[PDB]
């Protein structure tokens, strides 16, 4: 049973509606179920160890049994009254809600309490690493406190009651082991409260740690179902949404993406100069697209984000073209008639607007670093909104000049300041976007091994690729903890490969003389590199031209392999390489053993 | 007592470390004001110059401060208070405590 | 460490105490107590 | 109960001193709560299920009843002679000291014993994914064996025990179901023995997966009430700790970083160059703060750190005037008398200390890159510490040349090393920085909306700034993990922003001709793309100028939201877009029929 | 006990083979162990409380009793007959499978029916954060209803159940407490179901929050075990596996990195240029080794990645030297007679191999962005593996320029496109690299205070130090996490390394005056910044000069202390700064109510 | 708010309601019951 108890308010029978939550002067009993009182009990017991510490200073107030808290009515007990009609209980051990108030606040002032004094017995405690995980080492006991009666500082509570300290001590350190009083000698055996869990933390020599392993294990399991790993190559329309992108604004350097690297970017590629005009803030400024191909972000496809171009530390040459000197740098949309890379001349651009300038001209936004004049890191910064572009099917966005003069000077300059760093922050997560265009949903198999070398680093601050990245780099992170894709063990991520290498060849080996029985040796190898290469780079298995990696088996294999292998990695999976992470933590008890050897000499 | 109802701060609100993170929209000096300019023996005019403030930049609308200044007369009581006029000072019971006052109008101003 | 006496079952300079590390009870007291929502009930 | 077992020692009465911890030749009995047993046994559960490989290769030595390690003692358990006094607890099943040491090496022993088996059926097991998340799928069974019978390496240990590994397997993969031996057919269930937990793990269709949409959950409940996101936008002092500022060492590129952009950087901004010189290691050397502004680190505001300039891939001009070549670069402390900012002329200079000088000049440290002559990455680097610096109003760290000569050719050059990635990481966390002075604790509240664009990007690393943006970070990763902020579900997030929005323009609008009675359908969007703003970009809250979410409500609105929408997902959250999610699953288990169908004819 | 339940098929006797797990018509019982109907009601107790919105709507069909999909059979349940014969059980309650089938689907089907609803109920109730934590703060409930009234979006579900929904609610927030029928009056105490769950999240004002600080307590002590932060600085040999390295893919900037900070770089330093040929696709280029020292990245010690040089941004001056334009810039091997930094002249390069070249001559790659003509971002790349250099004793990889004719311009140039950003990719994560050789096993101390300042910057990815980096890092954040090693607390882990401070001055004052008692107050304090440091930057750990951090002793030292500190946290960790972080609760409750205030006027 | 009557032992629209957050009982249903492989059996 579970929740507040309930009796027949209409009284003896009790039907799904004579029934009714027994409250009263005291709140509602709510029942008390087995494992919930495992915690109360346990947190209780936590508190009951610093008994001695209690009573030495007087605050405390006797144990805290938690069967003052409760009580022993009988009813039934459910969560309404349809359900409690299922659970008759008999003197069952129900805690009232003023009292489920008292337990708490009560283990809270007491918590308090404790977790205070908990602090100073710390400071010295670990003051001399009570904990080696191999073989023994002990460190006579006459040094060892003469010494903490020093290091110690005046303001401890281990030096005001050092043996009402030691006595909370004992029971939290299986190290320190009481001489017992009617033979004045050890125990061997170390008897401290946390008797079970203490044993059950030691680094076994046979396995690592079973905390340990346990919870790499239970917590990667956390993840796989989490995100949703599983499915990480599904081919189907997936909400943005399935990928949970978070905390996503990725910043570049345009003006050197080559466009077909990255759609959401149009260069104007024209033979001469296109100097168009504009009334910015009064003053008439010439927008330059110089000689070379100036590269912009284009409008379209570009998820109404933050863009925030930054221009700084680089090159401002207003030394040379004086051209370049007096004008503003300013962001600037720029509409043009004919769609872009086809737009020849200045009668070809519809209208430019300065979305965001920069005030002072370039000649106080420079700061000479050896010759060369840099630009103050400044930030020029629009706010792009899908709608504000609604049919205008040509615009782009540029981070130029702005030259108030134009001049024979400027003729090869090409004041395109996109050298900056740019940062693009989608403001806007549900909606991503892939090969140009903005969706709603990705299909995950489509962007495997469909973008090339660059056509990743240049991805769009959340859109698909960046999405089907994210992705990866979780399933990257689960196989790299908990399975052992770095070893000669052909793990289960990178046998789940294997499996998938042999049925592919095996069957493109089908008709003709099948010269060639397949290999397994050339294949369990081949397979472990390319499980490998997935953990080292997750990214790879976007790329064009990626061996085994990048075909539709893999990944939608490897995941649901590494899936069930995470679902039975027993307990002991620390068991691999056990043998020299023993060797290596005998290593370190001998060098502490060392260390006690001299803090029972020192002070003797 | 409730947490939230009632706090409670240690050191002196003489010394200016104490000030950061207090804020009250009202403070009450009765009985201490005095005692304060009498133990950092200081100017009684001198010290509020400086708590003033302090309960201003604490957040504060109001203010009552038990100040002990002769508003109504100079003269003294026989036996209660001792107004010896060669330093600003008092006498509660001529020396059971000693602290330094101010004037009702320099202190006024 | 001056004697106490039965405050507490042990002197902390009584006779031949102790302090012996074993790799095999890593000391422990209780801090991961479970008490989220869906957990504690 | 809990804890060790006690006994009245004086006989009878137990009076709460009577009892005494009942040890012996055995140690000390500890009692084994319900829970507690349901864990020793579902590890001993997880060791028998072996039972088939023990008895195959002759280790083991029977199956573990955890009945063989226990006891039923009988007496007071509690944690101390006090509160055990309320526990009286009969023929209760304890479990001994040495018996604690047993199941746990036993646990031990054998968990290596079968963690190396259980290895081997992985790789075979796994190396043909038996986990599927939608419908079925099947795989003649003969083909299947017959086919492993390859792929398989020479190694494994289920090629040496097919049907005694296949017996242990049975039992793990609920996808092998044995024929039963008197009908010599399937049985349609299967009956694994983890029955259960393998029930409530399949990815059920109508919620994506209970185990995963549950952690998920707690997991985020774990980050908001650990870190202490709740309190994130609190307006009143907090110490530094209250962040937990670790693995924090930021990096820049000042010397470009203007001083108005951030207080910790100072510039001398003076008409003509200030020429000093100094004797370091005898020669004597020029300081140059040459033709530009030359912006320096300023030593007050900046929190004893561990400055690293390093100056690499920067231009190194030697080429032209060669004035710059000879000149070892170095990062030196500047003490003005004056403030600089004010400081005209060399007379102003009280002194210059080459805290970190570079040995060897200014052509061994380049290298040629195309003309342009680079720096040979290098790091310079102080240790500056609050107080070596106390009295001393003006002192200014400065990574600059030392000239061993000015001439002309150095009149326009300026040789301020700045221009290169200086990284400074803060070596004293409990202070931090805001504003340009060094405090002990912040006032959340007044870092948001408080900076400016780059007045955060250029934040000093462990600065307010600095961490009311990796707390900001942290939320992020709850909402954007937990919540659906990233959907048109009108989620909790932008729920809670919503009734701040409502609220605020609601009384904006009282007072006057009211013309405008709330959108609501426009301010449930505006406020969703403020959370989903948030989401995207934490930062962005910091920064002056952005819509929304630098209002005083949100975020302290917004992370309290968040808070209780955590504490309620139910379990079945997962149902979000559990229709693609489901459809995309269907896609996968159709695929992979696929392959089950070839390893079905090429190994028939 | 636990599994399945048996029965013995031989009748009567039960020994350990005359049972046999009891199957039939329903699959096979498996028993229900205590703990684990804890979950299954706990489960449904949350499913039963939506009870009053599923006959709303005519959905669900009654409260779901988990007594309706179990049994009580009654024999010997274990996992083996071996083992199922210590556990006889009377009466137990087992769940057979085909059950175990519809606790789960009917769980199923029910959460996504809630799973809706409950969402829309959030909307809602956190459409008012009914969450504070510190005191209390009500809202006259008229003005808070007839505002959602508005709020609530068209499409919700709280309007078309309102009473219907709220009798859900009650159950789910204390905060809304219902008035009572016979008294019409609210009861102070709140009633939600979640009774005692609800009382221990609250922000308990003595420490901060139980749910809270034991948390991130079990969560450090998770990772403590797990990556095997314990054992950090081991002197041992140790299989990269122990490292669980992933994700790991490192980029530089190399012709920078001088060869002696990184082993895996070596330079042709000669004294005139090393003009060589090589037909490439027909065409013979040459390879320049220009002017200075031209740094390659050595084949040997380079781990067979995948190395992939991007040359973007970096200058490109085919204006000066037109020698330079014309010549495809390609990554390409080079072997050499005798060892480089020993090689002279063309005569000593034994071949030349174009790994990679990029098509199109550099005068297409190029765009001019202010006369300096930069490089159109593009990635060249090879795939260096391990054997493909056997017994090649030396051969380099250069990202050189190929120029298809060598003129007196480029005499002064060196074409080397190293300066571009090369990102090195292990890819196979088995193999380390270290001091220049590549190896299987790193023994961590000894990278320790042995790398210099940036012979740790300048690490190869996924090469011991970038191994004994990434594995600080994580004992960096449980400490930066769980310890408060950022306040005056002298807390476990600066106190660990104090007493080896002690310890080692103290002995280093033996023999000789002993004129200095050692200090302490300031021995503390220098051991609080050591570990404060620490934390910081895990890095510097690893750089020689960092005081204390450095000495054989500490780490392998503060860890074991940071070990056992975390292992006994207690639960009110959390009482650290709960003052403040109490008090600014208190603000955050004064604000909120300060809205509530306003959502009671305006909506009246 | 219409009323309603039995459907639910409480009316909205009732009389006396009242909302009113105390930072002692925090809000929560059940989110994180565990279910994993180890720990659900
Ligand atoms: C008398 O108090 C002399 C000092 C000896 C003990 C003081 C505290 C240092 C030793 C701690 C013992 C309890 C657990 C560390
Ligand atoms: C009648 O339905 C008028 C609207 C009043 C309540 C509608 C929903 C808003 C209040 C929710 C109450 C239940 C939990 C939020």
């Amino acid at each position: 049973p579970t929740g507040k108890l309930w009796r027949p308010v209409g009284t003896s029978v009790a039907t799904i509606d004579s029934l009714a939550i027994v409250s009263d002067r005291f709140g509602q009993y709510s029942f008390v179920n087995e494992g919930m009182r495992e915690t109360f009990s346990k947190a209780l017991f936590d508190i009951n160890m610093w008994q001695p510490l209690f009573q030495a200073t007087k605050t405390g107030c006797g144990p805290i049994v938690l069967s003052s808290f409760t009580t022993t009515t009988s009813g039934y007990v459910g969560a309404t009254a349809g359900d409690a009609l299922d659970n008759p209980v008999t003197n069952g051990v129900f805690i009232s809600t003023v009292q489920i108030m008292n337990l708490q606040r009560t283990i809270a002032a007491r918590m308090r309490d404790v977790a205070l004094w908990q602090k100073h017995l710390d400071t010295a405690m670990t003051m001399l690493t009570p904990d080696i995980s191999a073989g023994s080492a002990s460190c006579n006991w006459k040094s060892l406190l003469a010494f903490a009666k020093d290091i110690l500082p005046l303001d401890n509570l281990c030096l005001t009651y050092p043996n009402e300290f030691y006595n909370v001590a004992i029971h939290r350190y299986p190290a320190l082991k009481p001489g017992n009083p009617d033979t004045k000698l050890p125990d061997a055996q170390a008897h401290p409260l946390g008797e079970v869990a203490g044993a059950f933390n030691a680094a076994t020599s046979e396995v690592g740690s079973l905390v340990g392993s346990s919870s790499t294990l239970s917590q990667a399991i956390s993840t796989m179902a989490g995100k949703d790993l599983d499915l990480i190559e599904a081919d189907t329309p997936l909400p943005v949404s399935v990928f949970t992108p978070s905390l996503a604004p990725r910043s570049y350097r345009p003006a050197f993406i080559k466009p077909e690297d990255a759609k959401w970017i149009a260069e104007f590629n024209n033979s001469s100069l296109i100097r168009k005009t504009l009334t910015y803030s009064g003053a008439t400024y010439t927008v330059q697209l110089g000689p070379g191909p100036t590269r912009v972000i284009d409008m379209n496809a570009m998820i109404d984000s933050v863009l925030t171009l930054d221009v700084s530390g680089t090159i401002l040459p207003y030394d040379t073209n004086p051209d370049l000197s007096t004008s503003v740098p300013a962001f600037v949309l720029i509409q043009t008639s004919v769609p872009i890379q086809q737009v020849t001349t200045a009668a070809n651009i519809t209208a430019i607007t300065v979305v965001s300038a920069a005030g002072a001209s370039a000649i106080n936004l420079a700061i000479n670093v050896r010759g060369q004049p840099r630009f103050n890191m400044l930030h020029l910064q629009a706010t792009f909104e899908r709608e504000t572009i609604t049919g205008i099917p040509y615009i782009y966005g540029l981070g130029t000049f702005l030259i108030p003069s134009p001049t024979s000077s400027s003729n090869f300059s090409n004041p395109t300041l996109m050298d900056g760093l740019l940062t693009v922050t989608p403001v806007l997560l549900r909606e991503t976007t892939y090969k140009g265009e903005v969706v709603d949903a990705i299909v995950p198999a489509t962007v495997m091994a469909n973008q090339t070398s660059e056509e990743v680093a240049s991805a769009l601050a959340n859109d698909a690729i960046v999405l089907v990245s994210n992705h990866l780099n979780k399933l990257a992170n689960v196989v790299g903890d908990a399975i052992p894709v770095a070893s000669r063990t052909d793990d289960s991520a990178t046998s789940a490969i294997v499996s998938r290498l042999a049925v592919q060849h095996k069957l493109s080996q089908v008709g003709q003389a099948s010269p060639t029985p397949p290999d397994y040796p050339l294949l369990w190898r081949r397979a472990k590199r390319a499980a490998s290469m997935f953990v080292s780079n997750p990214s790879l298995a976007l790329q064009v031209g990626i061996p085994v990696l990048t075909q539709s088996g893999m990944l939608s294999a490897l995941t649901s392999g590494v899936g069930t292998a995470l679902r039975t990695g027993s307990l002991g999976k620390g068991v691999t390489d056990a043998s020299e992470k023993l060797r290596a933590r005998q290593s370190l008890t001998v060098a502490k053993q060392a260390f006690f050897d001299q803090i029972g000499s020192l002070w003797p | 007592f409730d947490p939230a109802l009632t706090a409670y701060v240690q050191g002196d609100y003489s010394t200016a470390a104490f000030w950061n993170g207090i804020r009250c929209d009202s403070a009450t000096a009765i009985f201490t004001i005095g005692a304060a300019a009498a133990a950092a023996g200081t100017d009684l005019i001198a010290f509020v110059q400086q708590l003033i403030p302090r309960i201003v930049a604490a957040g504060g609308t109001r203010m009552w401060l038990q100040l002990n200044t002769p508003l109504y007369e100079v003269s003294s009581l026989p036996d209660l208070i001792e107004i010896d006029l060669r330093d600003h000072v008092y006498r509660f019971n001529g020396g059971e405590r000693v602290e330094p006052y101010a004037d009702p109008v320099p202190l006024q101003q | 460490g001056n004697v106490q006496t039965s405050v507490n079952t042990y002197n902390i300079t009584g006779d031949g105490n102790s302090f012996t590390p074993t790799s095999d009870m890593t000391s422990t007291a209780a801090p991961a107590i479970d008490l989220k929502p869906g957990v504690l009930n």
